[PDB]
């Protein structure tokens, strides 16, 4: 679930079709992350937990490190 | 300096609560707001800087039909008003550029009236709508051969084109330039877009470098200014309102966002700048921010002052954002900022930047070292600014600005009578204003004589000083061949050219030759000084014509000196008996010696003929009255044809008033019986003196009051033609006929009294001259110019010192235009 649930959400900012066209290993920045579409990430991921998330990790798998590290 | 500093010699704006220059101090200074609601008449994030209308338009006086008007982008018309005004604030007339390689640099970026008329078609949308046309437009109503373009990098667009009209200027692509940019709001649809970018402050104003900057409020408006060079400058004569040492444009490059500024950028452009001006960080007196009032921006831009400006200053370098009045203008933001620097740099003192209490935690202003302005106050030390704009693309610019190193004609001129009428009452109010107080009555009818075009409709005020001048352009608010009539007997008074005398020079000087000659010729043969009979109200000697014919003599040809010294050359005269006199001698047939003689031998022998001598103006036609006297030729005649129904008998006191009481009919006030056959006795005595004078060819077209038609050098060069002159009727109908013919198209009365203007209006632009005499001649050099004749305003004022001096721009006839 961490991983495949961002696999699902970054596209769902990015605006890819296939969940699986992520290249999760790439910088954000090189993904093409904007400030809103950076902040949009972190506006819809607490929507269903607790804000630079995504420049503190600039890669979409190594901010999904961070859902079931310290529970 | 690296290279060849730029003078700024004018400028103009529109900007929100600010007409002008002088609006825009107005409001800076009072450190007013200009921001407000979206006035109801827009469309619709909910406040702005708005300006009170942009429909208006003079679309007559750029030569627009009202149909391209209404398809013309009003960025397009607005910047074509601020052209021409910018230019008259330059002190400079338009008309001169034409054909010239005059250089046209626009910043624009926004197309909200190409969307409106789009999303609801003839030949006019496409160069109303295309954005070239907002510089080209000017290039071509202007005639300009220099470079014509407008430049889109956002909201740096307007600051980057003044840098590339300077370049333009410094290698010689263009002599004088106009560099500026306009941005207007019209159209909900920007306002959306830009708004759902996120950089719109809720709250409706730019926080500039203050913790509460939450984005930017939109503005509007436009702005430009006249850009030479230094030398060019200074060696036209220019008025300097700054001098740009230089300017640079760089771009953000690798930033983290797109839209995200670089602090590194800013820096290298700050110091590549002021380098190449050689401008320390102390010598910097103040500097113009972008100041957005943006979260990321503004600390951006204070890290990149301070590294750059900050450092190596003892005291705080003072900054500020005209964002903070008007608001954001966006891709016109630029010229805006420099215009305020300018006004600063001008008027030497600084402006509070508004909306600032708390500086921004993300700003160390103390260790940065840099204060926002807060005050009014003024500026010591000459004195040097900066400007920047930066665009959301990065591309950056910034400037660095360097401050400066008896009786009175106003002269006024507009397309329309009632832009006349406007004209002048702005100049009124204007002269009335402190602004206008500043400069003197000299210098402002200067500047009017030279720094403006002289429209059309013209016309002329008079005054000794502010008051009176100010109070004649109220009381205002409320074409062919040049030919002179000049008077004869009957048009004299008392009092003639006593105040002529007094205020103008080269009266006094042609006055006082003639009267010198005449004053010896009469004093050698008195029928002693013909000034002061003629100067004296208490004297009647003036009705006798031992007098009368030197005085109107006199009176005439220094008259026609001082017109000759205004510009107004003649070139068809003519002259009713006496008059003839002086115009043969100005036509240069006599010279002064021979002409005094002859009009001085004229009145005294006429002078030394018996009593019973009577003329009456009679209103009948000349056969009328060649059918009253035929069978009394050895009694009476006609003196004169004066009109279709207006005639002069002349002859014995007797037969003359039979003549009267027959038409009764207006008894003249003569001495004699002039043209009649009671002038035989004197006819030979005077064909000997003129027998020993010296004619010339003329210099202009004489029309002979004799003949009634144009004489030849043959005839007029004759004894029997003076003769016959002083004997027989003076034909001045025909005289104004054949003027008529010959092509002139505008009469002039030289002399006193209108009769002959008159006669002339009888006949057929008729202008009787003169008759206070400083305003009695000011008014006949008035309603020349007015009639379509180009009088030299400029040599008037070469007495004084004048310098030329900044005035209000012209009153345009503004008229709604629109689509739907
Ligand atoms: C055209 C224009 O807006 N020009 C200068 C005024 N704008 C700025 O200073 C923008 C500075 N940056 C921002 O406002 C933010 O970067 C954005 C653009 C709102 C997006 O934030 P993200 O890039 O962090």
């Amino acid at each position: 679930d961490p991983v495949e649930t961002v696999r699902q959400l970054t596209a769902h900012v990015l605006g890819l079709t296939a969940a699986a066209d992520v290249e999760m290993t790439r910088s954000f920045k090189d993904l093409g992350f904007d400030s809103l579409m950076s902040v949009e990430l972190r506006d819809r991921l607490c929507a269903a937990l607790s804000t630079t998330l995504l420049y503190d990790h600039p890669s979409p798998a190594e901010t999904a490190e961070f859902v079931r590290a310290r529970l | 300096a690296s290279d060849e500093p730029i003078a700024v010699i004018g400028l103009s704006c529109r900007l929100p609560k600010a007409s002008g220059p002088q609006e825009l101090w107005q409001l800076l200074d009072d450190g007013a707001s200009a921001v407000t609601r979206v006035p109801a008449d827009r469309e619709t994030a909910r406040w702005g800087g708005f300006l009170d209308r942009v429909d208006t338009f003079d679309a007559g006086f750029f030569g627009i039909s009202p149909r391209e008007a209404a398809a013309m982008d009003p960025q397009q018309r607005l910047v074509l008003e601020l052209s021409w005004e910018a230019l008259e604030g330059a002190g400079l007339v338009p008309a001169t550029l034409r054909d010239t390689g005059l250089g046209v640099f626009v910043g624009a970026a926004r197309d909200d009236y190409a969307t409106l008329y789009r999303r609801r078609v003839d030949h006019h949308a496409m160069t109303g709508l295309h954005r070239s046309l907002i510089a080209n437009r000017i290039s071509y109503a202007l005639g300009a051969h220099g470079p014509s373009m407008v430049v889109d990098t956002g909201c740096s667009s307007s600051l980057v084109a003044v840098h590339l009209a300077c370049e333009s200027l410094r290698r010689g692509e263009s002599d004088i330039a106009l560099a500026g940019g306009v941005n207007l709001n019209i159209a909900a649809e920007s306002a959306r877009e830009t708004a759902a970018f996120g950089g719109l402050s809720p709250d409706g104003q730019c926080f500039t470098f203050d913790a509460r900057a939450n984005g930017f409020v939109r503005g509007e408006g436009g702005g430009l200014v006249v850009l030479k060079t230094l030398r060019r400058a200074l060696a036209d004569g220019d008025l300097v309102h700054g001098v740009i040492l230089a300017s640079a444009v760089n771009n953000d490059g690798p930033s983290d966002t797109l839209t995200t500024p670089s602090r590194r950028a800013q820096e290298s452009l700050l110091t590549r700048v002021y380098r190449r001006a050689g401008v320390t960080p102390t010598e910097v007196g103040y500097v113009e921010l972008h100041g957005t009032g943006t979260k990321v921006g503004d600390p951006i831009e204070a890290a990149a002052l301070g590294a750059v400006l900050g450092t190596g200053r003892d005291t705080p370098l003072p900054v500020g954002s005209i964002k903070t009045n008007i608001g954001h203008l966006e891709g016109a933001a630029g010229i805006a900022g420099l215009i305020k620097a300018l006004l600063q740099l001008r008027r030497r003192r600084l402006v509070p930047s508004l909306n600032f209490s708390t500086p921004n935690p993300d700003i160390p202003l103390d260790a940065l070292n840099l204060r926002v302005q807060q005050e009014s106050a003024p500026w010591a030390t000459t004195l040097v600014a900066g400007v920047s704009s930066f665009g959301m693309g990065g591309t950056n610019c910034h400037v660095v600005v360097s401050a400066a190193p008896a009786l009175l004609p106003w002269v006024v001129s507009a397309r329309s009578p009632q832009a006349l009428r406007d004209q002048a009452g702005r100049l009124a109010a204007w002269a009335d204003s402190p602004a206008g107080r500043e400069a003197s009555p000299v210098d402002i009818g200067w500047s009017l004589a030279t720094s403006r075009t002289h429209f059309e409709y013209r016309a002329v005020v008079s005054g000794s000083d502010r008051d009176e001048l100010v109070a004649s352009l109220r009381a205002l608010a409320s074409g062919g061949r040049l030919g002179l009539v000049f008077s004869g007997q009957g048009s004299q008074r008392a009092g003639m050219g006593r105040e002529l005398y007094v205020a103008f020079p080269v009266f006094a000087e042609a006055f006082d030759e003639v009267c010198g000659v005449l004053d010896e010729v009469m004093g050698a043969l008195p029928p002693g000084s013909l000034r002061e009979v003629m100067f004296e109200v208490s004297s009647d000697l003036l009705d006798e014509t031992g007098f009368t014919q030197p005085a109107l003599f006199a009176f005439e040809v220094a008259l026609y000196r001082l017109l000759e010294s205004w510009g107004v050359a003649g070139e068809v005269v003519a002259g009713h008996s006496v008059g003839e006199i002086a115009a043969v001698h100005v036509a240069g047939v006599l010279s002064l010696a021979d002409a005094c003689a002859l009009v001085a031998a004229r009145g005294r022998l006429m002078q030394g003929l018996p009593s019973g001598g009577a003329m009456v103006a009679v209103e009948a036609s000349e056969e009328e009255v060649t059918a009253l006297l035929a069978g009394r030729e050895g009694e009476v005649g006609i003196g004169a044809v004066n009109g279709p129904r207006s005639v002069v008998v002349s002859g014995g006191v007797a037969v003359v008033e039979e003549v009267a009481a027959h038409f009764a009919a207006r008894r003249l006030k003569v001495s004699h019986a002039f043209h009649s056959p009671l002038m035989d006795p004197m006819l030979e005595d005077f064909g000997r003196v003129v027998a020993g004078l010296s004619f010339a060819v003329p210099e202009l077209t004489v029309v002979s009051g004799l003949t009634g038609a144009v004489v030849s050098a043959d005839e007029l060069c004759s004894v029997g033609y003076w003769v016959r002159h002083a004997r027989e009727a003076v034909r001045f109908a025909d005289a104004v006929g054949a003027m008529a013919g010959v092509g002139v198209g505008r009469f002039v009365e030289v002399g006193p009294g209108g009769v002959l203007s008159a006669l002339v209006r009888e006949c057929l632009s008729v202008v009787a001259a003169v008759r206070a005499e400083p305003v009695a001649l000011l008014s006949a050099v008035g309603e020349l110019f007015a009639d379509g004749y180009p009088v030299d305003w400029t040599a008037y004022f070469a007495g004084w010192p004048a310098a030329r001096v900044e005035l209000p721009t012209y009153a345009f006839q503004r008229s709604r235009h629109w689509l739907e």
